[PDB]
Formats: C-alpha cells, structure tokens, sequence
C-alpha cells in the first residue's frame, strides 16, 4: 500500500563518498537531495544556495553531514522554520528534517527545549547532527532520507502514525501546509495520543481531517451504546457542508455509531459530502 | 575566540565489523582518511572516531 | 567516471580539436563488436554467485592458514568479508567490462584499496591469488562456445583478463 | 558524464547490484541508435567552418546592435568578432563531442553549468548563442533519425540557455 | 566484546561520569556468579572431545542423506566428516568462551556475524548445527545455575541458526 | 575493549584451542580478589575531584611557568581545560581499574593524546608530571589503612601505579 | 578572530601588562581617521561587481593560457569558479580593511588556500596576478575623489593595498 | 446471542439494576434444565455421522428429481451431494449449539439470519431442508424430557424455514 499513504518512492539511499566524490555529476544530485530534506522541500531560489558549503563540499575538506549542519544552522533553514513558529513546532521539524522521523515520546521535547533554553539553537542542531541515530542511520556521506516509514531501528508504534502528519505529500513542502503556523504534534505529544492516518490528496478530494480530542467522543465506546448486537463501530467525516442549519458546527467529527445503524449512518454521512477517513471498531 | 583555528585529523584504517556492526552504510575505504575537525567540536570528533574503533595517525595544525 | 566513448571525447575535449576521422571509425569499430560485448558480460554475470563460491572454495583449499584459527579468513565474520570484498571484485569488472574501459574499476575500486588491505593486515598477496582464480573461472565461462551463435571474441577475452590482471596487481 | 553506458553502470552501482538485465538492455539500445549517431556527427564535424561562419553572420543580422555598440560585451572590434567566432565554434564542437558520447553528458559537463553566472558577469544575452544554435540547426543539412537526434541536442542546448 | 564488565564500562562512558554504584554492584553479582560459570567451563572443557564426537554422531543418523549425498558440503567424503569435527567442535568451544565470559559478546564476534551468509554459499543447512546444539546441550552434563547458563548460551546459538 | 576475563579468551581464540587449565584458576584467583578491585575503584571515584585539585596545586607549584602570563594554562580558560583533562585520564584510568587490564585505557583516550597535546603546544612533559601527582594520590586513596576490613591490597596498588605509568608515559 | 583593538589587547594578554601608552595612542589614531575606514570600505564594497568583472577581462588577457582549452578555466563550469573565487577573495579583503588587520583574512580566506590551488593543478602564481588586478582596480575607485568630503588619505590606501598583497603573497 | 442468561443479564443491564430475585429464578430455571439439555447434546452428538448420513438419503429419496434434474441447485454431481451433506450438517451442528446454550439464540444467530433470502437468491428450495429436519426429529433416538427440547428447537428451525 504504497500511492495512498504517500511514499510514491523513497527506495534507496544517496551517498556521495566515492574515489570521484564529485564524481562531476552525482555531486549535483547529492547536493538537490540535502536541500529537499533539510529545508522541506523548500523552492530555494539559485541566489539564495549556500554557495560557500558547497565548495567545500566538493573540495572533500567537509562531508556530508558537515553539509547539513551548514545548511540546518544557516540562516536559509532560520527564515523558514527556526523564527517563525512555536519552539516546539521547531523541534518537530528539526526531528522532520535532520533525523528522517517524528518525536517518539515527550522526553524528546523536554531535552531539546532545555538545550535551546540554555545553550542556544546551534547547539540544539548540533545535538540532532551528531546523536547516535543520526551517526548510525547516515554516515557522514549519506543524504538524509526518511526512516521513519521503515520500522527497523527500534521505535514506538505512535512514531509511524506522528510522522504521517508531518509528511504531508510528495508535493508538499512545511512551509506550506494546511495546519501551517501552529504546533502540528504538540497536544498528542504530552498526552501519548495515537492519530489516525490522513493520507495526502492524490487525484481526489481532499479533506484535511483536524483530530483536537477536546470535542470528539473517546477513541473507545466507553458502554453498551445502543446494545444492538454487535460492538461500536467508529466514523469520522471531515466535509459536512450540505445541511448547515446554524451552520453545520464542528464540520469535522467523529460519531460513535451500533453496528446495525452503520450503513444508514454512512450514507447519511455521504449525503453531506464528508469523505468518511477511517470506521475503526471501537 | 576558544575557536576557529581548525585542525586536520588523519585516521588509521577503521577495522569495521567491530562494535560497529550496527552502522547503517557500509565502510567503503579504511585509512587514508583526512577529517577536517574545527576546534570548537573537537572533544567531541575524539570520541566519535575512537569509539568506532581504529587510531590516529597525524594532527596537522593547519 | 568516463567509459569508452566517454574516455576519447574526453581528451579530444582536452586537446580541443573536432573529433577526427580515425576516431569516428574507432568508435564504429567498437559500436560493430558491442553485441559480443553485450554478450559476453551477460554470460559472466548470470554465473557470478558461482564463479565466487568456486574460487573462495579453491583459495582455502590452497592457502589452509587463512582458515586455521588466527588467520584472516576465520571467525565466520571475515569469512563473510572476504567473500563479499571478492564478489566485489567481481562486480566491478564486469562493470568494466561493459563500460570499455578500466575508469569504474579504478575509481570505486583499487584506489586507495592496497592501503586498506595493508593496514588490517590482511595479506595482499593472497588476494590477488583469489582475483587469479576469478579470472581463469571468468574467462573460461565468457568464452564458452556451446549454447551461443558461432564467432571469435578473443579480443575481448584478452581485454576481461587485462583487467582482472589490473585489479591485482593494484592489490599486489 | 551522463552517457547512455555509465548512466546503467551507477543505477546498478547504487544498488550494489550485478548488471542485470535492465541495464544490458539499454546498453543494447545505446548501440543500435550508436550507427545513425555517428553518422551524425561526422555530418556535422565534416561541414563545420561553413556552419559556424553561418551562424556568426546569422547572429550579426538578427542583432545589429551587437555589431555597433561600443563595449567589451560587443564584437565592434575586430577581436570581439573573433571572440564571437570562438563561442559558436565552441558550441558546435560541443554538440559534435555530445552526439558521439550517446547523451547529453559533454554538453553538461563542459557547458550549460554556471552558464548563468558567466552570461550575467560578462553580460553576454543568451539570445545571441540561442539564435546562432537555431541557424545551426536549420542548416545542418541532415536526414532521417540522424537528423532527428542532431535537432535533439541542438534543442537541449537551446533549452538550456533559455 | 559483549562482556558484563565491558557493557558497564560503555554505559558510564556513554554518560561522561565516574563508575556510579549501581555500576558497581553489577560487576560484584558478576563476580560471585564466576565462581560457578568457571567450573561449568573447567567442567564442559574436560569432556569436550567425546561431545564433540557425540554430536556428530547424532547429525549423522538425523540427517542419513547427508552422509550420501555426493558434492562438497556433505560428509559423505573423509573430508567432509574432518569438516564436521571441525566446526562442531568450533561451536562447542565457542559455548565455553561464552561461560567464562558472562555474556553473549564472544558468541556475537566469532560465531553469530554473517553466519546467514555464510550458510548460503558454501550451501550449508542451519538444521545440521541445529540438531548438533540440542545433543550437545543435552549431554553437557552439568547441574545447577552453572547448567542453566550454559544452556542459555547454547539455545542463543540455536534460536540463532534459526 | 576487553577486559580481564575477554583478553585471555582473545589470546586464547587467536591461537584456536580451549581455554587451558592454567588459564583457568588464574581467572579464578582474579575474581577470588575481585572485591579489592571493587574497593579500590570506590575509594578513587569518591574521592575524584580531591585527586585533580591537590595535584593540581602540586604541578603549578612545581612548573609556575604554567601559570605565568602566556604559558600554556593561563588566562582560567585553559586553566579550565586542563583541569578537565586531569579529570578525564583519572576516569579513563579508572576504567581500566575497574576491568583489570589497560587495554580499555590504552584503545580508548590516550589513543593520540600526545599528538592532540603535540599539535596544541602542550607541554607534554608537563602533563606527565601532573599525572604521577595524580598516580600519588591515587595510590594513597586506594591504600589507607584506616575504614575497611583489614587486609593485604599491595598487589592492586601495584597494578594501579602501572596504569597510572602507562598513561603519563603514553602522554610525553 | 580579532580586529585592530583586539589585536592590541591579545598582544597585551600574552605579556601579562596593561595596555601601554604607545599603544593608547595608536587607537586613538585609528578611531580618528575611523571615518575614512569606513567610507574606503563602502566605495569598495558598492563597486564590487565591476571591480572582479574588469579584472577578470584584464586576467583573461594577460594570461590567454589559462582561457585557451586544456587550460584550468575552460569548460565554462572552471570559468565560474575562478570568478567566484576572485569575488571571494575581494570580500575577505573588504572584511579585514573594515577591521583594520589581517586576521580575517589569514583565518578564513587564505587559510592553506595554496594547498587547495597545488592540488588540484590551478597555478598559484595567476592567481596572485589576478588578485594584483583587483588591487588596483579597487585602490583606484576608493581613492577617487569626485564626490566626497576631501582629504588625503593615502595612508589608508597603503594599508588596502597592503592586505591585498598579503593575499597574493599567501596564495602563490 | 440470546442466550437465557445473557437475555436476563441484559434486561438487568438496560435498567441500569442488580439482578433481583426474578432474573435470579430464570437462570435458576435454565439450570434446571440443562441437565436433561446436556444430556440430548451428548446424544445428538454420539450419533452426528449416522444422523446426517441418513438424513441426506431421506431427501434423496423424497426428492429424487434432485439426484437427476441438472442445475447448480441440484446433486447431480459428487460435489453437489458434498454441498448437500454439508448443509444439512450445518443444521445438526447448530441444534447441539443450540442445545447447549439453552435457547434459540445459536439458531437466530448463524442460521434464520437472512435464510428466507439466501435460499431465494440462490432459488433453492426450503422443502428439501424442512424434509431433512423431519428426518432428524424422528431418527434422533431419545426418550424424556431431552426428546422434547430436542424436538421443539427443531421444529423452531422448521417453521423459521417457512
Ligand atoms: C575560503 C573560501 C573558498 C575558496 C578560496 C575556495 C576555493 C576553491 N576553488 C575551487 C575551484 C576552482 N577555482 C578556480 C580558480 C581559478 N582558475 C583560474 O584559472 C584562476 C588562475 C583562478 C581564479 C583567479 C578553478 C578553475 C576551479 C575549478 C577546479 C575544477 O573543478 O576543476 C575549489 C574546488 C571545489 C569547488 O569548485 O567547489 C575550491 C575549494 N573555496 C572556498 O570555499
Ligand atoms: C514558546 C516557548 C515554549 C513554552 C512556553 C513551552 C512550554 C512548556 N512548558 C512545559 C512544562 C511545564 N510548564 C509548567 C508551567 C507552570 N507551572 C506552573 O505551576 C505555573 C503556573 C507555570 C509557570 C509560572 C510546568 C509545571 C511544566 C511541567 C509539566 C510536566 O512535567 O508535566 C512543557 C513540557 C515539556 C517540558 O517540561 O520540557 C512545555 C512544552 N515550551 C516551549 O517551547
Ligand atoms: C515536484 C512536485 C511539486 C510541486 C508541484 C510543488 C509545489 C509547490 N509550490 C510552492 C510554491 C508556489 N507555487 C506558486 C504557484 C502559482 N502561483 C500562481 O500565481 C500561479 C497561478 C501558480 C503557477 C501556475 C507560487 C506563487 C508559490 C510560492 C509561494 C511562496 O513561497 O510564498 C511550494 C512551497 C512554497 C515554496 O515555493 O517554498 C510548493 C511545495 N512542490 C512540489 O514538490
Ligand atoms: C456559531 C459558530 C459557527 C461557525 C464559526 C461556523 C462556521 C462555518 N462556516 C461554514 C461555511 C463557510 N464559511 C465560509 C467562510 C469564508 N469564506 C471565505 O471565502 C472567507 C475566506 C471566509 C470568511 C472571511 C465559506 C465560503 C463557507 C461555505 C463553504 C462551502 O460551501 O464549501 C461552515 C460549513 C457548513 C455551513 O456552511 O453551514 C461552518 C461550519 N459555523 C458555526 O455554526
Ligand atoms: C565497494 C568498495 C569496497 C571495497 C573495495 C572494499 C574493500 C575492503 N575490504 C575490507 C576488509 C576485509 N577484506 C577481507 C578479505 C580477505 N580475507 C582474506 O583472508 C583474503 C586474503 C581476502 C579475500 C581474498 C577481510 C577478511 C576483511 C575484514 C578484515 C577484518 O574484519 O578484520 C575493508 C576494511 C573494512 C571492512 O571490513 O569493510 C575494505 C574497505 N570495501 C568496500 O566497500
Ligand atoms: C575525552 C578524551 C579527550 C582528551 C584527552 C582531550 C584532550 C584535549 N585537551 C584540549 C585542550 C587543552 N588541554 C590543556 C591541557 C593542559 N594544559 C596544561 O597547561 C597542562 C600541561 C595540561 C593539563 C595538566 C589545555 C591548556 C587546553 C587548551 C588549549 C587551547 O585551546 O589553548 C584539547 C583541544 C580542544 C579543547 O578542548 O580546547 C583536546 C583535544 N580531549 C578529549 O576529548
Ligand atoms: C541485452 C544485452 C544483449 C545480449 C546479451 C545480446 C546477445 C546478442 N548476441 C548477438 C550476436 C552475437 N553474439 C556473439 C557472441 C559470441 N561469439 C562467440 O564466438 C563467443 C564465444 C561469444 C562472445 C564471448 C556473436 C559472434 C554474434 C554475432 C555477430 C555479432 O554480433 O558480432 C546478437 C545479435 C544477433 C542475435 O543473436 O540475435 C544479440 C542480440 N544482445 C543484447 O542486446
Ligand atoms: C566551452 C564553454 C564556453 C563558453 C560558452 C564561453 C563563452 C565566453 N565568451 C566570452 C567572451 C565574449 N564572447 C563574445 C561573443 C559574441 N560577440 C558577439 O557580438 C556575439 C553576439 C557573440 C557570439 C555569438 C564577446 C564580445 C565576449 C567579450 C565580452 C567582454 O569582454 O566583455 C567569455 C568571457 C571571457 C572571454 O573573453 O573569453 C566567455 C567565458 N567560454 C567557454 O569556455
Ligand atoms: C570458528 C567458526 C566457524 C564456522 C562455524 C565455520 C563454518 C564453515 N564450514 C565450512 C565448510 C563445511 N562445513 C561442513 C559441515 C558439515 N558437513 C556436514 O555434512 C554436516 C551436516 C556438517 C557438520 C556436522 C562441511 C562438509 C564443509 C565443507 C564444505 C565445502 O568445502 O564446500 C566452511 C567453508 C570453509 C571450509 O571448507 O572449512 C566454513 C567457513 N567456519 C568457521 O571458521
Ligand atoms: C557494591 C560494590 C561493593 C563494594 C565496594 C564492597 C566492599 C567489600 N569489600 C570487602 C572486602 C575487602 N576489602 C578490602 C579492602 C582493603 N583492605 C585493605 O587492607 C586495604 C587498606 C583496602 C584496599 C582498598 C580487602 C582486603 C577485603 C578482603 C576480601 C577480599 O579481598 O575479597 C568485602 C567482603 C568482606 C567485607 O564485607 O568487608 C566487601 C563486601 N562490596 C561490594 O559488593
Ligand atoms: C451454517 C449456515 C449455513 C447454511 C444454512 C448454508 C447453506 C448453503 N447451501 C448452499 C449451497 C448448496 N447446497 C446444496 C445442497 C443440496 N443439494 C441437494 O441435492 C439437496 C436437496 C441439498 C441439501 C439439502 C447445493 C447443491 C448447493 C449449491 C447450489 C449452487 O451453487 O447454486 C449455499 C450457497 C453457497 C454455497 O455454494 O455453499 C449456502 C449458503 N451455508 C451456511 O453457511
Ligand atoms: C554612518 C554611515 C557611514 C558613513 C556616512 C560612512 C562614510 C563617511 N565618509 C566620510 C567622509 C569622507 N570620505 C572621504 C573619502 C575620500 N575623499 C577623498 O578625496 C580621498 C580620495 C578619500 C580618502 C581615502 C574623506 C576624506 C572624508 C572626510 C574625512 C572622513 O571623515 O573620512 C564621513 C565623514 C563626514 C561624512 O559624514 O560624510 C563618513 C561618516 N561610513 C559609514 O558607516
């Protein structure tokens, strides 16, 4: 299940240590790559490159992650993430950026936070630069890329979905995304909430499904519900916009519904135009 | 300023396959290596190559 | 990088002079024996997981110390070593082989690989004794004249065992 | 470069990979378009003086202000209609070293990269290379698939100045 | 290696700081434990040779086919039963290195790594090893926590082939 | 790293043949005075910031040149810094206490820490005096007399002086 | 990294004395003439583009080598960066007139940039020649006197060309 | 499932109430019972073989039209009298479950769920199990109150085909 959720493609991995490390082309690619990953897929202007890194870079006297920490603490990576969003927005996007995942526990926030408090942000990248996974993952001569998909290193379950909302697409760029602004894994992160999967638009409508746990009824029944037979299935819907009354209120919501009722609930639910995202028993 | 002034590191061929089995790449090449390492993180670049494994060869004041 | 064609556009791009005619026919020349070429390297690599497993067989057999205890082909774990870096080999002469010219094995390979031998000890002169093995097993397999349409590709055999014998002695 | 042969050779390389079947095959198709490819380029290397003297008068006629104004960037002078020479005679040699290479590799490497940079320092317009690569590709006077891949890489340069 | 003492020392160097007591108190349990694994070893070493011959008995007559079938990696040849009391004996050497040393460290950097590869080129079946463990494990002969650890080590190695 | 134990089962590997007897009821009597070792490492960490403080004084007493405008361990940065680095050997050192052989010591730190201090300027010779300081205090922390069960530790002493050598003659 | 003042103060931190009247006084000069400082800097700073551009016209004839094929400044991506470097070059300089010494410059700039030039086959000595253009190029406008507060100044200008030299000096 | 005591415990559970002494007889009741319902579902289950086998030859008999008349409905064919004998095994399976549960709630659950609607969707005809089931609630063999509860679900299932 690959073109839903998103990973059209992301089966290899980039290195530039060679014999010809320029190697008079593959230098370029190395160089697109760190871009499109520390910066977000940001559209750098040519004006704006980091010219100086890159001619060390080629020169050998700097390597690969000398490159992206050069980049990650140049005021190209600063005017688009560091000063301008929440601290702990930042740190997600470091974690996005930097390490290929998405903050596994709170304790991730807590340190790196303490770190920017204290030492400063160069030291905070520094800190993601050279930790273990970033030394183990890449090598000094491998291109950042996104781990996160695969399972291998060790890591909780949640790490899987929370990267799902950092990624949102092949196209998208978190500069520009629709929950831009404000922290995106914030609120779940202290309360050690999972999310449910928003796959990214292709070719269809696309209804960012907002998941704020303070209106929404609880992930479980929590009863007998309507004590028909059979247990409680769970609907969400993001697009009610046809029977606005007051006007519809909360357009996205979830509603605990009896097995039996389901199928008069969907179609309901259909009626409005809300793409269903996810029925999971409950 | 308690920086800059960068110093070159050389490195004895890494043995890999030593405590090391965990890194993600391959090791392409053993010795013969030059590291630029600034001042600043070179406690640090110490216990990074000393801890994959190998030695030093030459510390070039540059 | 620069393979064959690669290689005389490159110093005609040096010398900066338009590509003469000697050097158009060469290259016609190269493009009218490319099927053999082809051919030749597709048979190579069908058998390589063979050739490999042949040779480092012969090699222990030949050189026991490697695989007594305290030697460089024991603990299972060197074991694994030596068969891939060998295979290695392998791969990047067949890469070679289909480029035209020996710039792929000299650069990605050999360079700066003597050093690396030499410094975990390993013993250079028994790896090129394996890379010898390769190449009798390699050339006897690339030159094989049942199950393929009739021709002479000597040339190209000599040119297989110029590399192997590049590789070698780069390492020894 | 970024030749046909060395394009497979790295996509197996990254992988760690033997050459399969994959690269052999486009490899294989490298050699069959390699006959009218070098008939191309001999076409365009034996005709080569006539072509560039064409296209330096092509490009004086299309920009007459090029040949009157004064300044280092214009050929006035004697030595900047020698300079202007010795740019197109560049790019048809490159064109030559590109359709005996098998892909746009030579024509990447020596050219095309920081064209930018150079052609805003010294204020050299593209448009003037872009229109001499046009007369170069109306008059080469070729036919057939050797044509079609000679316009080819004509049009990748033209793109790229552009 | 893999070593009790050697994992502390890495844990407090990993942190920068002096060996805490916790720390210490490890080592101390590892060092009242030596008593015991040291004669399990002295004890697993003194009957090593007939385990050995033992357990390659007892492949033998669980797998017949094997000591028939014609080709190199079968003992159906002299050499191939030389083979087997070889790494037969390898691995039950390997099981007192693991009990002098407290850890599964000389287990992991003589045996474990690249065992998968190896298996499949010289086109050995993990199963052989396999049923040669569990003879061995079953005819150690040896009591108490001592018999416990060394039979942890050795279904290391077995959920190891497997 | 290896330690006391995983260095005779290292030798005992590179040659290939189980463990000997002998071997044996050496590492017996290595772990039968196993809480030596443990009580030596005790005292030294907790009395660690003691150590590098009054050998501190010692060697600017000894070497005022130091501490001298424009020596190498003025203007209380450097100062700083070379208080770390005593620290530093002290915990390596202690390391090695703890495992029972300097292989820990001599593969990790002190691994070109004469060519760090060579490139630097550092005297070397001057961190060697300030590491038999610190041999001194450490030896006299790790063997008083006075607050444990009576007993013979000499052995122990021995061995933490010649650690102690190992690193200063390592340094200069 | 250290400016003018910096400078002094290192020097006085080395000897371990307060900063002595000689050295009071020079300050003191170089803040009053601070003015001209700046206005040197900025006249050079705000013709940046055309001084390397000229320069470089004038490089590319005096040495037609280098621009001939075959000669390290061909191929279009080299012509780049050899602009790119005299552009470098000009702004390391401008940093170190802004400050009053050379420390900028030797850190950053010329900071084995010699080695870099040796190996990978650029000569050295154009290079300076290219950096000796620049120098009167930018001497010329920053001593231009059409439209500025007068004043002689030529002292100033010595001290520019004098950095310009060091550099040329240090690349070849 | 409508399980006698799960009905109670529910018709407590909607009235939010512990269970009174009423709720308590039912299931009292339900226990009282099931010594004579255990009792039939070990017989039933003794004999399951001998009872489907003649079952399946009572409606080869009745219905002989269905051994002959070609059609997906109809055992013309081994596989359709294995369809056939699984079937009306199906229904000997669910009375034991329904036997065992004390109630009809086994019966409304995996079968009379939509029965009218799958035999007309697939046109089968109810005749041929209301026959089989006749069959079996003359050939089950018991005597006693066990014969009566067996009987009566059954003919629940009997009705419910109609
Ligand atoms: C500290 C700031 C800094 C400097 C100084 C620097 C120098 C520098 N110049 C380079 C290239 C180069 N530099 C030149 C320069 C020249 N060619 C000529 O004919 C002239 C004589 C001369 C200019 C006056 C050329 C031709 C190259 C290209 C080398 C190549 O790719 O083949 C390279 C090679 C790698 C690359 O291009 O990125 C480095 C590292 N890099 C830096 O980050
Ligand atoms: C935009 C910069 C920024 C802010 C503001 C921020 C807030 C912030 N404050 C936190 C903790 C906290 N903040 C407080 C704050 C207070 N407790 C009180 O009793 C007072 C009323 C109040 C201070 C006057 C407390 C108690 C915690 C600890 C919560 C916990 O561990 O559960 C945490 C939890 C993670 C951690 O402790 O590392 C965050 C994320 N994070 C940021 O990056
Ligand atoms: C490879 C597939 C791919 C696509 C398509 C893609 C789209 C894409 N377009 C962007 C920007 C943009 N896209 C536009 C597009 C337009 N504005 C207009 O007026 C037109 C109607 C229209 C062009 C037809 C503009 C103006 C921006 C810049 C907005 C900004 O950065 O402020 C951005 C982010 C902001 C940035 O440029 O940094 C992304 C991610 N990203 C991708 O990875
Ligand atoms: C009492 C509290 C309350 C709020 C806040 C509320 C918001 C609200 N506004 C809506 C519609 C909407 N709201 C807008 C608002 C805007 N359109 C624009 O172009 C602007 C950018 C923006 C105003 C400046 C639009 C266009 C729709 C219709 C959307 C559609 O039909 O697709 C809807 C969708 C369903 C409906 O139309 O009834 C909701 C739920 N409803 C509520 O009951
Ligand atoms: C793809 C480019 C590439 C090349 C060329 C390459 C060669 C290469 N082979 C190596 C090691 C090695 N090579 C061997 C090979 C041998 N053992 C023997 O007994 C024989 C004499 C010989 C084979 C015939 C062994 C055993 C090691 C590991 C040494 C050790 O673990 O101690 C090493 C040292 C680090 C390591 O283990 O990887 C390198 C760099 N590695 C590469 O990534
Ligand atoms: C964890 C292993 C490790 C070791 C061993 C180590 C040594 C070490 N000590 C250093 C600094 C230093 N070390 C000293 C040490 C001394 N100065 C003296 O006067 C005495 C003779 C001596 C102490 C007795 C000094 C003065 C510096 C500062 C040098 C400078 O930048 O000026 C530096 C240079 C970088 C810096 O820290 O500023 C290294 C690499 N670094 C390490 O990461
Ligand atoms: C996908 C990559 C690829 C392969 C592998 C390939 C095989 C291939 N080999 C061919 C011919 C041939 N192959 C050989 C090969 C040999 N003659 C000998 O005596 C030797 C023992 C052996 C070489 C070592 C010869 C002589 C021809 C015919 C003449 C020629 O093409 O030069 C031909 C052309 C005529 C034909 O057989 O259909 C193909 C297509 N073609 C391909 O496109
Ligand atoms: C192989 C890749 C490559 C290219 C493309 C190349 C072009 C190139 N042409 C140049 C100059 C020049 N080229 C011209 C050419 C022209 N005069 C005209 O009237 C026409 C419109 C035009 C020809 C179409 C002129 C006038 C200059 C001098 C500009 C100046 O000094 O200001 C320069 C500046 C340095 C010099 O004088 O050589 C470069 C780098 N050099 C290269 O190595
Ligand atoms: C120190 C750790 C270590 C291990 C484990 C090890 C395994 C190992 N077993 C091998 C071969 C072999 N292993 C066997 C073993 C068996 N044959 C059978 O019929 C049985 C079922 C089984 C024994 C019970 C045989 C016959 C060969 C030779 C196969 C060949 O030469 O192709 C080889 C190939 C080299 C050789 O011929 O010895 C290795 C590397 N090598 C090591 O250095
Ligand atoms: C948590 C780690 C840990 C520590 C630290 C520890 C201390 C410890 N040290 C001991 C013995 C001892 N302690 C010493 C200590 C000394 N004797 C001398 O004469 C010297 C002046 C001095 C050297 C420091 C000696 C000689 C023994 C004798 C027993 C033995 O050698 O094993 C004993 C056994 C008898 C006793 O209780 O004294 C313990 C339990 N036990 C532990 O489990
Ligand atoms: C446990 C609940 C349950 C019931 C009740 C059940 C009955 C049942 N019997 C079926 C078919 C069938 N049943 C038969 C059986 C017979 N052939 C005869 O000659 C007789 C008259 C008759 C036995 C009385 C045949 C031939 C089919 C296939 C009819 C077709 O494919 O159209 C089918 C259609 C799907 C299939 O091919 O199996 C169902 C659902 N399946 C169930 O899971
Ligand atoms: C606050 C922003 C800012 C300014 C305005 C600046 C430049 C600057 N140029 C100045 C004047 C001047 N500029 C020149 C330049 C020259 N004239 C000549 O005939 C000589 C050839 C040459 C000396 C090399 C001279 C002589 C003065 C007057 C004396 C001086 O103050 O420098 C002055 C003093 C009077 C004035 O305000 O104009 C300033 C502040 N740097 C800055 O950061």
């Amino acid at each position: 299940a690959a073109s839903r959720l998103g990973t059209s493609a992301f089966s290899d991995a980039p290195p530039v240590e060679l014999r010809a490390n320029w190697s008079e082309e593959d230098l370029e690619t190395v160089i697109r790559a760190v871009y499109r990953q520390v910066l977000g897929n940001d559209y750098v202007m040519a004006s704006e490159r980091l010219v100086s890194a890159e001619s060390l870079l080629r020169n050998g006297k700097i390597t690969v992650r000398e490159f992206v920490r050069a980049v990650a603490k140049s005021e190209l990576y600063k005017e688009k993430f560091l000063y301008g969003n929440f601290q702990t927005r930042v740190i997600e996007l470091n974690y996005k950026h930097l390490l290929g995942r998405a903050p596994y526990d709170e304790s991730e926030v807590i340190f790196h936070l303490d770190l920017y408090e204290n030492e400063g942000f160069d030291a905070d990248i520094d800190s993601y630069i050279d930790s273990p996974e970033y030394t183990n993952s890449f090598g000094d001569w491998v291109v950042p890329y996104y781990r996160g998909f695969n399972t291998q290193p060790g890591q909780k379950t949640v790490g899987f979905n929370r990267i799902f909302r950092l990624y949102r697409g092949y196209a998208n760029s978190d500069r520009a995304q629709a929950e831009g602004s404000m922290s995106r894994l914030a609120r779940d992160l202290a309360t050690n909430r999972a999310n449910t999967v928003v796959p990214p638009s292709n070719s269809d409508t696309a209804f960012a499904y907002y998941t704020p746990s303070a209106d929404v009824p609880p992930r479980a029944c929590l009863g007998g519900s309507f004590g028909e037979s059979g247990r409680v299935y769970r609907i969400e819907v993001a697009g009610i916009r046809q029977p606005g009354y007051p006007g519809v209120r909360r357009s996205s919501t979830a509603f605990l519904v009896p097995y039996e009722q389901l199928s008069a609930k969907m179609q309901q639910l259909q009626r409005t135009g809300a793409r269903i995202i996810s029925v999971n028993p409950a | 300023p308690s920086g800059a002034r960068v110093f070159r590191y050389e490195v004895v061929g890494l043995r890999q396959n030593e405590e090391t089995d965990r890194m993600e790449f391959p090791i392409r090449r053993s010795g013969s290596t030059f590291i630029t390492v600034p001042y600043n993180r070179m406690n640090e670049e110490m216990q990074r190559i000393t801890r994959m494994g190998g030695k030093i060869v030459s510390i070039t004041p540059v | 990088m620069l393979d064959a064609f690669a290689k005389v556009v490159a110093q005609a791009d040096a010398r900066g002079e338009f590509l003469t005619n000697a050097q158009f026919d060469a290259l016609s020349n190269l493009v009218k024996e490319g099927n053999k070429r082809l051919d030749a390297v597709n048979r190579i690599t069908s058998n390589a997981s063979t050739i490999v497993a042949n040779a480092a067989r012969a090699l222990f057999a030949e050189q026991p110390q490697l695989i007594q205890p305290g030697g460089n082909a024991y603990t299972n774990r060197r074991m694994a070593a030596c068969l891939r870096d060998m295979e290695i080999i392998l791969r990047y002469v067949t890469y070679a082989i289909l480029a035209g010219d020996s710039s792929v094995l000299d650069d990605r390979c050999l360079n700066g690989l003597r050093e690396t031998y030499q410094a975990l000890g390993t013993p250079g002169s028994s790896v090129a004794v394996a890379i010898q093995k390769m190449k009798d097993a390699a050339i006897a397999i690339a030159n094989d004249p049942n199950g393929i349409t009739p021709g002479d590709c000597s040339a190209l055999m000599s040119e297989i065992a110029g590399y192997f014998d590049r590789a070698a002695a780069a390492v020894a | 470069m970024k030749t046909p042969i060395t394009e497979a050779i790295a996509a197996a390389d990254t992988q760690g990979r033997f050459l399969s079947n994959t690269e052999l095959q486009a490899v294989d198709g490298r050699f069959k378009r390699a006959v009218a490819s070098m008939e191309a380029a001999r076409a365009l290397t034996n005709n080569a003086q006539s072509l560039i003297d064409g296209a330096a008068q092509a490009v004086y006629q299309k920009f007459p202000y090029t040949t009157t104004m004064q300044g280092s960037q214009y050929a006035s002078t004697p030595e900047g209609k020698a300079k202007c020479a010795r740019d197109i005679g560049y790019y048809l040699r490159m064109v030559t070293y590109c359709l005996v290479a098998g892909g746009t590799g030579p024509m990447d490497e020596y050219l095309i990269a920081g064209l930018s940079e150079i052609n805003s320092t010294f204020d050299l317009s593209p448009s003037w290379y872009i229109e001499a690569l046009k007369y170069i590709k109306a008059n080469h006077g070729l036919t057939g698939q050797a044509a079609v891949e000679a316009n080819a890489y004509i049009d990748y340069a033209i793109n790229a100045l552009s």
